[PDB]
């Protein structure tokens, strides 16, 4: 009863750091961005964060499939065996909620840089 | 690397266009392309940009709404769709190729552009001109001048020599107008010694390749 | 919004003279500033970007400079492949707006305009419209005021200018001057006259006719 109550907190705990690690993922390839003054895509031509090497394993690693990481993304309504950005932060559920009307590309301009508003509205979820 | 815009043409207010540009000898899916026009004696204005990928279009004031940019990277061609054209359209439009500084998407200008394609927007039906002589003026062992006024014919252009092109000293074959019909105008002139206008013949030879119409004129002095 | 200004809108100069154009902008656009060149019937060419970084392939004698609002193009020693129209163009804001350019022509000595003037054709006039014709022939600078005179009336938007492109030969130019009147108004009026102010002229030169007399 208690122990069983233990370990359901490790797994609440287990799913949210693996969310945290996702928008890690997602504000790293954003300050790659920012870095080399580039835009960013974040639909299918962008990354795909269904991606082992994301998150330490490697790409046959069969624990990959039973990973807190693969948890959360594959039981998501817009997982289709690849995940775009778009698609995470858009998907549910998670403890984040959802961000709706989000553009396909974030391009690099000159003044009020998309890039840095995307990576705001981004780093505002990480809180 | 080459660009080659097609498409333009003629058509009324109200109407449609697509133009298209062919990208070739370069990877047109790694470069940000725009269109940039330029009215009749006017200068440049940049009209629309797009990014690689297709999916961010940026527009100017004046076509916001009845344009639209657009791309197609597995056919290496831009396409600018133009809507409820009006007469102000009428341009050369240029398609031309963005470059960024390396390793950037930091834009800096257009280093690649097309040679052009025309667009003419009017109301005016294809028509030939009427050419009347400007005949060598009542007074002069001086010089005189002597011309052709090639009126109201649409669309540009026309093409205009003297006495079937043997005659090409001192002619000045003048840029158009557009007159308030919708139609265009111009005269070609030559000056030439007077005491010519007695024995030599000054025929202008005017071409209207749009309407399929070439004029030949005789100029010479008024009845006296 | 970005507005920008160029000056002068054109411009005189001599192979080997040193030229110098301005750009302004109505607001902060930091380095985001080019300079392309264009000549008559052909596409534009760039030739500096950033405000000075020279597009490769562009001779050395082409240098940019300025930040913020004020930029400068500059040829050090002009060649005969420099004359042409130039355009700045600020990208920092979208839309990007170019300057509206600067025209650099040839120098010479001053020359008068040979003036002529034209009837309209017996033929025209069976058509129901009267187009009397001035030319002013091979003159320099570029400047000159036409003024149309019918019965001493100063005639005022009945008529329309059009001007050749510097010549080859002589660098001079040529003017028509083209006023449009109906037959019905064309008829009901005697003296038709042209008259024509420009530098090489001490005194305005007037030519003219009377209607119908040959």
């Amino acid at each position: 009863n208690l122990n069983a109550a233990r370990e359901l907190f490790l797994d609440e705990l287990k799913a949210l750091t693996a969310e945290l690690k996702v928008y890690s993922v997602i504000q790293s390839q954003i300050n790659a961005a920012l870095s080399a003054r580039q835009g960013i895509r974040i639909d299918a031509g962008g990354i795909d964060l269904v991606d082992p090497t994301l998150y330490g394993y490697a790409v046959g690693d069969p624990r990959w499939k039973d990973s807190p990481e693969y948890a959360l993304l594959s039981n998501l309504d817009t997982f289709s065996g690849k995940l775009s950005i778009k698609d995470f932060l858009s998907g549910s559920p998670k403890q984040s909620g959802e961000l709706k009307g989000l553009s396909d590309e974030y391009p690099f301009e000159k003044d009020n840089n998309p890039v840095g508003n995307f990576a705001t509205t981004v780093s505002d979820r990480s809180r | 690397v080459q660009l080659v815009e097609s498409g333009g043409g003629l058509v009324q207010p109200g109407g449609s266009l697509r133009l298209s540009c062919a990208a070739s000898g370069f990877t047109f899916s790694s470069y940000a392309m725009d269109w940039v026009r330029q009215a009749p004696g006017k200068g440049l204005e940049w009209v629309s940009a797009i990014t690689m990928s297709g999916i961010t279009a940026y527009y100017t004031d004046d076509v916001k709404g009845r344009f639209t940019i657009s791309r197609d990277n597995s056919k290496n061609t831009l396409y600018l769709q133009m809507n409820s054209l009006r007469a102000e359209d009428t341009a050369v439009y240029y398609c031309a190729k963005e470059e960024f500084l390396p390793g950037t998407h930091y834009f800096y200008g257009m280093d690649v552009w097309g040679q052009g394609t025309t667009v003419t927007v009017s109301s005016a039906s294809t028509k030939g001109p009427s050419v009347f002589p400007l005949a060598p003026s009542s007074k002069s062992g001086g010089t005189a001048a002597l011309g052709c006024l090639v009126k109201d014919y649409f669309p540009e252009p026309v093409t205009v020599s003297w006495n079937s092109g043997a005659l090409t000293s001192g002619v000045h074959t003048f840029p158009a107008v557009l007159q308030s019909s919708g139609l265009y105008s111009l005269s070609s002139v030559v000056t030439v010694p007077s005491s010519s206008l007695g024995t030599q013949t000054y025929i202008c030879n005017v071409n209207h390749k749009p309407s399929n119409t070439k004029v030949d004129k005789k100029v010479e002095p008024k009845s006296c | 919004a970005i507005q920008m200004t160029q000056s002068p809108s054109s411009l005189s100069a001599s192979v080997g003279d040193r030229v110098t154009i301005t750009c302004r902008a109505s607001q902060g656009i930091r380095n985001d500033l080019g300079w392309y060149q264009q000549k008559p019937g052909k596409a534009p060419k760039l030739l500096i970007y950033s405000a000075s970084t020279l597009q490769s392939g562009v001779p050395s004698r082409f240098s940019g400079s300025g930040s913020g609002t004020d930029f400068t193009l500059t040829i050090s020693s002009l060649q005969p492949e420099d004359f042409a129209t130039y355009y700045c163009l600020q990208d920092y804001n979208y839309p990007w707006t170019f300057g509206q350019g600067t025209k650099v022509e040839i120098k010479r000595t001053v020359a008068a305009p040979s003036v002529f003037i034209f009837p309209p054709s017996d033929e025209q006039l069976k058509s129901g419209t009267a187009s009397v014709v001035c030319l002013l022939n091979n003159f320099y600078p570029r400047e000159a005021k036409v003024q149309w005179k019918v019965d001493n009336a100063l005639q005022s938007g009945n008529s329309q200018e059009s001007v050749t492109e510097q010549d080859s030969k002589d660098s001079t130019y040529s003017l028509s001057s083209t006023l449009t009147l109906s037959k019905a108004d064309y008829e009901k009026h005697k003296v038709y006259a042209c008259e024509v102010t420009h530098q090489g002229l001490s005194s305005p030169v007037t030519k003219s006719f009377n209607r119908g007399e040959c």
